[PDB]
RNA sequence: GCGAUAACGAACGAGACCUUAACCUACUAAAUAGUGCUGCUAGCAUUUGCUGGUAUAGUCACUUCUUAGAGGGACUAUCGAUUUCAAGUCGAUGGAAGUUUGAGGCAAUAACAGGUCUGUGAUGCCCUUAGACGUUCUGGGCCGCACGCGCGCUACACUGACGGAGCCAGCGAGUAUAAGCCUUGGCCGAGAGGUCUGGGAAAUCUUGUGAAACUCCGUCGUGCUGGGGAUAGAGCAUUGUAAUUGUUGCUCUUCAACGAGGAAUUCCUAGUAAGCGCAAGUCAUCAGCUUGCGUUGAUUACGUCCCUGCCCUUUGUACACACCG
């Protein structure tokens, strides 16, 4: 028997890839990680400075694995939260379109996915073959 | 020192508004004795309700 | 060829009976056929106010408007097709054949 | 009460 | 073919389809093996159908399930389902019914909802209030 | 990433452009205490001076202390963009600014004499005390 | 509740004085007697009055019932 | 007692269920019973579960609650206050987590003395009003087990709630407090002095 | 306006937490903030290196709540 | 309804009826629904296995899931109790469903000076009708603020806020020489948004509307604190001829009352209450509103006439325009 994607925790694989793509040091992080926030309804950036643009693309990788062609405006609304609209209820806001979109383009040039015929972003020839790959070494402890 | 009482004959709701309901007990030991008395949760017939005092018969409550 | 009949109306019993009735056609007839297909039939809901003035309580009306279609694939020439449309016209199902 | 009045 | 029956459980939307195979014992919802249905606190849930009657009885067969509708909780509902119901459905076809009646039983002496499907649906809303029972505050 | 002490290093009063800082407070939010400073610019300016958010107030030294003032004063200059700043595109001179907690108010007011110079709605109702920016006035702020 | 009304309970006894040897103790045969007997336009009102029939077929066998 | 190997891998420990049914795979319902004769047939820990959340329809008829796992019960008594109600995987989260904490605590089983704060916390006589249209009049009348035991986990909860507003203590742990206190029968706890102050205004109505 | 939990360490406390933890029952979140007098993020950190050096055994692992019992 | 019976035998209303939700491996089919095999194909361990993509010619098979038409199915079925042994009621068992199976639609005989002539090219009469009260244009107002009241939305925190990560519904709507619809995908932009292409008059595309509560891991640590986000300054976009009295959205800063609310008072019995969002209506732009929908999902009765309202009988009446007599 093999192991996938599939086969590993969403949660602790993720924080796994994201520690492999920082140490690593190919994926291109654009210059303005230090000031943004992550969706305009979000209030603060994330705490994890340093780190949670990688850890952010593990995610966004794993999560275009299962599916096909998923495009740049999906991944906003995935990732999008509850906006705290002060005294007007709360609604769903997507996230930040240039954050998600820098990412594909910065993942998609450092190998593991590339643009799908209609539309949408597939996971590479290669994508499969180091993604199952870390699933193997997230299983071993 | 209380006194169990095992329910045998639910006669009706009494109070104002129903919210108590009159029964009929008997008592696990001695099973003689039987008593009519107020309860205050929902019962059928066969719950064993605890007595705190026994020398009491209970009537038409207001 | 492949042709294909598309079948809308508001009540379903006219409807099923030119539907049933162009399958029966399509029967003694050795045509090959593919339905009938029934797609979800749609609700078209209307929800206004009882009152044409705003006094009382606030009731509602709840009008509906059901349509129902059917699409039955036909494999024949567009000749022998035709012709049965005409034989079975109801006033309720408007028909359409694209190919 | 009402009336209409003119200025020009 | 070969040893194959097909079934479903449900919850109120939620609808989980079973597939059930001849094989090793592979159980899988939606291609990821049960032992990693995020809703965890209610692992068990699915979890019960199989230690109730023994994982033995999967040793031949495999089981790959698909959930769709619902919500999270809704369902593990709709799964535990399904799998059970596999289970049993392929017993009357493959293997004598005497055996598919011992697993019956078990099932429905501990939890009626593993096999027969829940009836409860939201009730619709009514105008002159929020919800279906709920009435918008009244003032005099 | 275990626990470490120290002992005399700690400093329970801040003063920092003239205002009292609890030494005890995360720094990122010890600094929303001046006013000018918000949770957002807190955070980028600690991240601007690479004072890691982990320390309290008072564990920073005054050489890090004079890092964070040089950079909040001087935020263009330090890679802070400019729609993050709180006064851009100035009136006067057209530049980006970010006004703090004596100079906030003293050109805040500034801009509201402006209003009432020109005699502007907008500057009077603010004379009036009340809201300026269309709210229904016939049931809220009825308080004093 | 549960109670019959009007239009089952004389419709269900007018079917024991008329055809009581062809009738039943059994529910589901007496609901297929009554769709040759009765004209009855609803399959829910064929299943109560058959529903009805049968208690009062089941009464008959324990002594006269009143009405029939 | 033989290990079972499948093609999916099942851990260890967790098929080490299909000898017993164990709450959350740690607890037994062998060693627990009802140190009362009164309460036993409402607190129902006959029908072991794994997880307290069943979703069943205890609503239905009259004392269908009484089937309803005790624990259950209990969960569900935790979501109020608006902000909490429907958050039942919260509610499981949280008496988890008191398990444990009363495990560690007097080292007795947990669920053991859930039954045992429950029938502790029931006052057995509460004093009805029978004002006629406005005038005081309370008459003293008995209490059934199933309101005994249904208010007793509605006081217990209700303790715990308020002891965890504006605390550090979470609520599990709060909880946790509350129930080791009334499971003792000591005065400390609310929910214990509720229902002495119950029982003792019955008396003087008698 | 009374709690003013102590948030840093010192000496006197450090050797003390570790002369005072052992002797617990039942060892928290709440348990180190309400009688070391410690604040609540300082209590996070000491959890988790204690756990780290033997002195406490974790019976649970969570966010909201972290449960840990003595080692002896 | 049983029953008692100078009544007997009937009608409207109720009930029947209709719509919707829940069952059908039993029929009818489905390339606008889904599946297994099979072509071709990817990744991981090599055991033949596990996850995928592709597939409107594999010119396959099938209808469990999906859709909808013809039917079936529940009648309180069977058995125990109580009852005038009647109508019925309560328990179990079976069952998809045993509260009229859940919810609605329709709904009698009359009646109220109830509301609408501001929906009508529905109307009688009265008023106006060329300096119009008609109609149209420009601009303002309907938002105006010492105050009282009603339907609501946010909250007062730790059963929580943030920050990452997990990631599930159902009801629906959608255009052409327009006067411009739903809008994926790519590229810019911190955002809001812009731009270039494409699909869809639609079970085909938007769309699995990857919604929010929710769950996990962290930071926060009882502090008007990282609760709460009014009020306001400065700036960036969108709709529109036109945004000033900020239409709306976005960025930074400002960060107020509020520390769970007196007398009173509202709604509610199971997928119900409560949360939590989403769609449709209004709509060039604006939803703290309604109409629905689904997600999470309880506590407590299953009783009574104590309060409140209504219905029936008896009773009094100088009322019958009927006590507003
Ligand atoms: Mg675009
Ligand atoms: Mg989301
Ligand atoms: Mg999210
Ligand atoms: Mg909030
Ligand atoms: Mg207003
Ligand atoms: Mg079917
Ligand atoms: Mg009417
Ligand atoms: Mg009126
Ligand atoms: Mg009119
Ligand atoms: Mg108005
Ligand atoms: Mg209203
Ligand atoms: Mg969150
Ligand atoms: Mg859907
Ligand atoms: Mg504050
Ligand atoms: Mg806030
Ligand atoms: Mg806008
Ligand atoms: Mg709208
Ligand atoms: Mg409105
Ligand atoms: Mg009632
Ligand atoms: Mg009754
Ligand atoms: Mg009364
Ligand atoms: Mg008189
Ligand atoms: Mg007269």
């Amino acid at each position: 028997p093999g192991v996938s994607v599939r086969d590993v925790p969403a949660q602790d694989f993720i924080n796994a890839y994201a520690q492999f793509l920082q140490r690593q040091g190919k994926l291109e992080v654009p210059g303005y990680v230090d000031i943004v926030k992550t969706s305009a309804g979000n209030d603060l950036p994330p705490q994890e400075a340093e780190t949670w643009f990688y850890k952010r693309a593990a995610s966004i990788a794993r999560h275009i694995y299962l599916r096909k062609q998923v495009g740049v405006g999906a991944l906003n609304k995935l990732y999008g939260g509850a906006k705290n609209r002060g005294f007007r209820p709360h609604k769903h806001v997507d996230a930040s379109g240039s954050i998600n979109r820098k990412c594909v383009q910065a993942l998609q040039k450092i190998g593991v996915l590339e643009i799908s015929p209609k539309g949408g972003r597939r996971i590479s020839e290669n994508g499969q073959r180091d993604l199952d790959r870390i699933a193997a070494q997230t299983l071993e402890e | 020192p209380v006194t169990l009482a095992k329910v045998i004959k639910v006669l009706g709701r009494t109070g104002s508004r129903g919210g108590v309901t009159q029964v009929r007990v008997e008592f696990l030991e001695d099973a003689s004795r039987t008593i009519v008395r107020n309860v205050k949760g929902p019962v059928r017939e066969n719950d064993i309700l605890c007595l705190m005092e026994s020398e009491r018969e209970a009537r038409r409550l207001r | 060829h492949k042709i294909r009949i598309t079948l809308t109306s508001t009540k379903v019993k006219q409807l099923e009976n030119v539907s049933a009735n162009i399958i029966r056609n399509a029967a003694q007839y050795n045509i090959v056929k593919k339905g009938p297909v029934r797609m979800p039939t749609k609700v078209l809901k209307i929800t206004t106010r009882k009152t044409p003035n705003g006094e009382g309580s606030k009731t509602w009306d709840a009008y509906e408007m059901r349509i129902h279609k059917r699409v039955i694939d036909l494999q024949a020439p567009a000749s022998t097709v035709k012709r049965i449309t005409q034989i079975t016209i109801e006033p309720g199902v408007d028909v359409e054949v694209t190919i | 009460r009402k009336k209409k009045v003119y200025t020009t | 073919s070969t040893q194959s029956v097909q079934t479903f459980g449900k919850k109120k939307t939620a609808t989980a389809v079973a597939h059930v195979k001849a094989g090793k014992g592979l159980i899988k919802i939606n291609g990821s093996p049960i032992t990693l249905v995020q809703p965890e606190i209610l692992r068990f849930k699915v979890y019960e159908p199989l230690t109730l009657v023994g994982l033995d009885k999967f040793q031949g067969i495999d089981i790959r399930v698909k959930v769709t509708g619902g919500g999270h909780v809704s369902q593990v509902y709709a799964i535990r389902q399904a799998i059970a119901k596999g289970l049993v459905a392929y017993h009357q076809k493959y293997v004598d019914e005497a055996s598919k009646n011992e697993l019956k039983k078990i099932f429905a002496s501990y939890d009626k909802t593993l096999l027969v499907a829940d009836s409860r649906r939201m009730e619709p809303k009514k105008f002159g209030g929020r919800g279906a029972r709920a009435r918008f505050q009244k003032s005099y | 990433p275990l626990v470490v002490q120290e002992q005399g290093s700690f400093q329970h009063i801040l003063r920092l452009l003239n205002t009292n800082i609890d030494g005890r407070i995360k720094i990122m939010y010890a600094l929303t205490k001046i006013r000018g400073v918000g949770r957002r610019y807190a955070n980028l300016v600690c991240k601007k001076a690479d004072v890691e958010l982990t320390k309290r107030a008072g564990e920073l030294t005054q050489e890090e202390l004079e890092r964070i003032v040089t950079i909040m004063q001087n935020p263009t200059n330090y890679k802070i963009p400019a729609w993050f700043l709180n006064r851009q595109k100035d009136q006067v001179d057209g530049k980006d600014y970010h006004v703090l907690a004596n100079n906030l108010e003293s050109k805040l007011r500034d801009d509201l004499e402006r209003l009432k110079k020109i005699r502007s709605h907008r500057g009077i109702r603010h004379f009036w005390g009340l809201k300026v920016r269309g709210q229904h006035t016939k049931t809220t702020s009825r308080g004093r | 509740g549960r109670v019959r009304t009007k239009t089952v309970k004389r419709a269900s006894k007018v079917l024991i004085e008329r055809f009581y040897p062809k009738l039943t103790l059994d529910f589901e045969t007496n609901k297929r007697l009554t769709s040759e007997i009765a004209v009855i336009q609803s399959k829910r009102l064929r299943n109560k009055i058959a529903g009805y029939t049968t208690h009062l077929m089941k009464r008959i066998q324990k002594g006269p019932v009143r009405g029939i | 007692l033989q290990v079972v190997e499948l093609a999916t891998t099942i851990p260890l420990d967790v098929q080490e269920a299909q000898r017993e049914v164990k709450l959350f795979n740690k607890w037994s319902f062998e060693d627990v019973e009802v140190k009362d004769v009164s309460l036993v047939d409402y607190i129902q820990i006959r029908n072991p579960v794994f997880v307290s959340h069943t979703a069943g329809k205890y609503a239905s008829k009259r004392f269908r609650k009484a089937q309803c796992p005790i624990v259950e019960r209990l969960t569900n008594s935790l979501m109020m206050n608006g902000r909490n109600n429907g958050k039942k995987l919260k509610a499981v989260r949280i008496v988890k987590h008191a398990l444990e904490i009363i495990h560690v605590l007097t080292e007795q089983n947990p669920i053991q003395v859930v039954v045992d704060a429950i029938v502790n916390s029931g006052a057995r006589e509460d004093s009805t009003r029978i004002g006629s249209s406005g005038t005081v009049r309370r008459q003293a009348v008995d209490v059934s087990p199933l309101r005994r035991v249904n208010q007793a986990i509605a006081l217990l909860t209700i303790g715990a709630r308020e002891a965890s507003f504006r605390n550090i203590k979470t609520i599990a742990e709060c909880l946790a407090e509350e129930l080791i206190n009334a499971a003792k029968g000591s005065s400390t706890s609310y929910a214990i002095k509720k229902k002495d102050e119950l029982e003792r205004v019955a008396k003087s109505n008698r | 306006d009374k709690a003013q939990h102590i948030v840093i360490l010192d000496q006197e406390k450090y050797d003390r937490i570790l002369k005072d933890v052992p002797t617990y029952k039942y060892v928290s979140v709440s348990v180190l903030v309400d009688r070391l007098k410690i604040g609540g993020s300082l209590a996070r950190v000491a959890l988790r290196q204690l756990e780290e050096d033997g002195i406490i055994t974790p019976v649970l692992k969570h966010s909201k709540q972290a449960i840990y019992t003595r080692a002896q």
